[PDB]
């Protein structure tokens, strides 16, 4: 299972911190973690990712304000969201990037999504 | 017989054959060889020559060129009889595939010299749904015995031909079609026991498949049936982006295990003209039908473009340490890796041409036209 925590509702230039944690198998099944925000009405879209090897790349944006970051004690991976903004208002997915391939495709791993609210 | 090079990594020298550079006046040859039958052959527009690597036979045919493979003798194993004094004479058989038309001789012995006319009444024909009006003609062959030979055509389409019936006698029956796009790699498997075993096929938009076939009136089946494109395209993408356009697949070979496979692959910079080849270890989960990329190497003494669109760069894995072996124009590059990675080559001189290879459990024997058989040993 992937998990993720953090989410919920601030203000404007507000910040939020999600987390990801995955168990050891699915850490082995693939090359990294990201995270996709999806608005309503909207299809999903990656704004973040980190290689195993914690090289990370951020969408164009999210990539002033957001940080992602790996704990490697526990291999927790962190997207801290600073410098929010009501358009960041969505559900936010974590997301292993399957190194296994099927007949669909790549074999991805999901979190549960998790809604982050941003007023102002 | 001449070692031309031997180091800790490899030996290169002849294999003193039957071959003879002066079979033809043409210059265009095509031709293999069959480590395993025992025989080589060469073909051009009149004429195939089939000649023995132990130290021939010529096979008139009649255009272009037709397309041959060599076949086993009719084995009999485990017979209660005393073997024959005349059954130690039989060499094999022929398969010629000329136009659309199929057609195997189980015995080369009878034929020799004989004018197409009457030979051709020794022969078991097959006429292959080959449309040569569009321009299809057959591309790869594999002999995949004991379940039979598989034929790719240029535009795709793939036949498995039977040759021997339920009883081992000699016939020529169309067992199934297996199927702008083109096969790049026809691979035998192992042997699953009576005439069957499993064939491992390649085309350049990266679909792999693995076949079991049989002789014995089953039918065929797909073991695996995937497309690696992407996710090898994936492999490569963040430190070669030009790989988008540019990939493309040129062989496969299958490794130790049985689970997984070898592929080569291309990419091209067109900023500074350089090919770079890519090795890319697959293994595949039977179960789910599912794979993933194990691991990705780069060639770094070989970036040529392969300008010759009828040369076909082949990959040999002998049968601890893993030699790869790919077959250019005029190189043979060996990579060797822990079961680090390291790579020599042995670069040929510029006017010879190869013809075709062949291979038994450790070396690669490459045919050139000018000089005979090359054998490649990598030291393991």
């Amino acid at each position: 299972q992937l998990v993720e925590s953090g989410g919920g509702s601030v203000q404007a230039g507000g910040s939020l911190t999600l987390s990801c944690t995955a168990s050891e198998s699915i850490s082995k099944r693939i090359h990294g973690i990201g995270w996709f925000r999806q608005r309503r009405g909207e299809q999903r879209e990656e704004i973040a990712y980190i290689t195993t090897g914690g090289r990370p790349n951020l969408g164009d944006s999210v990539k002033d304000r957001f940080t992602i970051s790996r704990d490697k004690s526990n291999g927790t991976v962190y997207l801290q969201m600073n410098s929010l903004k009501p358009e960041d208002t969505a559900v936010y997915y974590c997301h292993g990037r399957g190194r296994w391939w099927g007949t669909e495709g790549r074999l991805d791993y999901w979190g549960q999504g998790t809604q982050v609210t941003v007023s102002s | 017989s001449k070692v031309f090079t031997e180091n800790n990594r490899y030996i290169v020298k002849t294999l003193q054959t039957d071959y003879s550079s002066g079979f033809s006046n043409d210059d265009e040859l095509n031709g293999y060889i069959d480590m395993q039958i025992g025989y080589g052959l060469v073909n051009d527009h009149k004429k195939v020559y089939i000649w023995n690597i132990h130290s021939y036979i010529t096979v008139p045919f009649r255009a272009v060129a037709p397309r041959c493979i060599l076949t086993f003798p009719a084995t009999m194993d485990e017979s209660p009889l005393a073997l024959n004094p005349n059954d130690q004479d039989e060499t094999g058989g022929l398969i010629i595939i000329k136009g659309s038309k199929a057609i195997y001789y189980e015995d080369i012995n009878s034929i020799n010299n004989l004018n197409f006319k009457l030979s051709e009444k020794f022969s078991h024909e097959l006429e292959l749904p080959i449309n040569s009006s569009g321009g299809e003609k057959c591309d790869l062959m594999l002999n995949c015995e004991p379940a039979g030979i598989v034929l790719s055509t240029n535009m795709g389409r793939i036949f498995f031909i039977t040759i021997r019936n339920s009883m081992g006698k000699p016939q020529l029956k169309l067992g199934k079609l297996l199927n702008n796009s083109s096969v790049v790699s026809l691979r035998n498997g192992p042997i699953l026991g009576k005439g069957t075993r499993l064939v491992y096929i390649t085309t350049n938009k990266g679909i792999f498949q693995t076949w079991q076939l049989s002789a014995t009136n089953s039918h065929p089946t797909k073991l695996i049936d995937v497309n690696i494109y992407e996710a090898i395209l994936e492999s490569l993408q963040d430190l070669y982006p030009f790989a988008h356009g540019t990939l493309k697949i040129w062989d496969s070979h299958p490794l130790q295990d049985e689970s997984s496979q070898l592929f080569l692959s291309s990419i091209y910079d067109s900023s500074c003209n350089e090919t770079y080849y890519i090795l890319s270890t697959i293994i595949f989960d039977s179960s789910s039908n599912s794979f993933t990329i194990f691991s990705t190497y780069r060639l770094n003494t070989f970036m040529e473009s392969i300008t010759d669109t009828k040369f076909k760069p082949k990959i040999f894995i002998p049968q601890e340490v893993t030699s790869i072996l790919v077959m250019f124009p005029n190189a043979v590059v060996i990579t060797q890796v822990n079961s680090r990675k390291w790579e020599d080559i042995v670069s040929l001189r510029n006017d010879i041409d190869i013809i075709g290879s062949g291979y038994d459990s450790k070396s690669l024997y490459v045919l050139t036209k000018q000089m005979g058989v090359l054998q490649f040993f990598v030291k393991e």
